[PDB]
């Protein structure tokens, strides 16, 4: 009608009770000259869905039709405008709808049409379940090595991570027992966490650069291990500490 | 000794205020990292693929 | 005082890493949504380059 969009597409106008009422749904979409039925059919291209419960689950087992949420609906109406379909307003679809999510990239939604932002990448990353399953080593050294392939070292702190540099925690590589309660091992320890550096705790040998960590007694260790390994190691006197490379 | 006392439970305070705000942060961040490097390793994938498809025609 | 003098620059050492690490987040955040998009856009270029040129044969 008004609208003039919501003409042709059978809408199945039966899930609505998010927070608003079913009705006012209905009686803006005939305002708008919308199709009205409660049940799937052949003409329904899309299936509303609010709550949901044992209809969803039909509709999933018996997949006739999608699970559409009605914020696009409410974007629709107050915009005037047919609102695209992407994996926002999506729970449970057809499989056709899945090759044509396919299209995106494969079903995350990425529009070729209208170019990826802020709110579209970090909404799906919240949405997104979890990636981090296995061990944070491996992984963050294959983050590091993309990262080195595309030069992403980019870091506001880089002391700690994948940033092709390594910092000594251990006095001696051992069990913390040169620490003894006293020395500045504990904070090395604890210091791996957020800033920026190729994540390795002791004897990285893809870095040729050695470090001297807020341990200033390990001079002696260091030149141990100097003498006891091929990699050169220099005392100290791009961290913004007493930690530099020159 | 009460200060120093004090002040080993705000340094073993802090330490937990470190590590449980920063532990939500790399493994945020390293998920974001392999959220993507998926989408990364198979946009380019079809790319290289029907690129391929392209010279037959 | 020894281990104070320790706990003292240890505490110091946390409660500046805590503020700089909290902060950074927010920035790495932004930092690895921007390196992704323009990889999204650098794919897509590379998905318009081939829709022009499989338009033709």
């Amino acid at each position: 009608k008004i609208s003039n969009i919501f003409e042709d597409v059978e809408f199945c106008v039966m899930s609505g009770t998010d927070s608003q009422p079913k009705p006012d749904l209905e009686n803006r979409i005939a305002e708008f000259g919308g199709y009205i039925v409660q049940n799937p059919g052949p003409d329904t291209y899309c299936v509303i869905a609010g709550s949901e419960n044992i209809r969803v689950k039909n509709i999933i087992l018996s997949n006739k039709h999608d699970v559409v949420k009605p914020a696009w609906l409410l974007e629709c109406f107050k915009t005037k405008s047919f609102v695209p379909w992407q994996p926002r307003f999506m729970i449970h679809m057809c499989p056709s709808t899945k090759e044509h999510f396919a299209r995106e990239y494969d079903c995350y939604g990425d529009s070729y049409f209208i170019d990826t932002d802020l709110n579209q990448l970090k909404e799906v990353f919240s949405g997104i379940k979890n990636s981090n399953e296995q061990t944070p080593e491996e992984m963050a050294s294959l983050i590091a090595d993309l990262e080195y392939r595309y030069s992403w070292d980019c870091s506001p702190l880089s002391m700690f991570r994948r940033h092709t540099v390594y910092l000594d925690s251990y006095a001696v590589i051992n069990d913390l027992s040169t620490k003894n309660e006293g020395t500045r091992l504990a904070i090395k320890a604890l210091e791996l966490r957020f800033h920026g550096a190729k994540v390795v705790s002791c004897l990285a040998e893809g870095v040729s650069h050695v470090i001297i960590g807020e341990d200033h007694s390990r001079v002696a260790d260091f030149k141990a291990f100097r003498r006891t390994f091929k990699r050169k190691f220099k005392i100290l006197k791009d961290k913004c500490e007493l930690q530099e490379e020159n | 000794q009460k200060e120093n006392e004090r002040l080993l439970r705000d340094w073993n305070d802090v330490q937990g205020r470190f590590e449980k705000c920063v532990s939500a942060k790399e493994a945020l961040e390293t998920d974001l990292y392999k959220r993507f490097i998926l989408v990364l390793n198979e946009k380019k994938t079809k790319i290289r693929s029907l690129h391929n498809k392209l010279l037959n025609a």
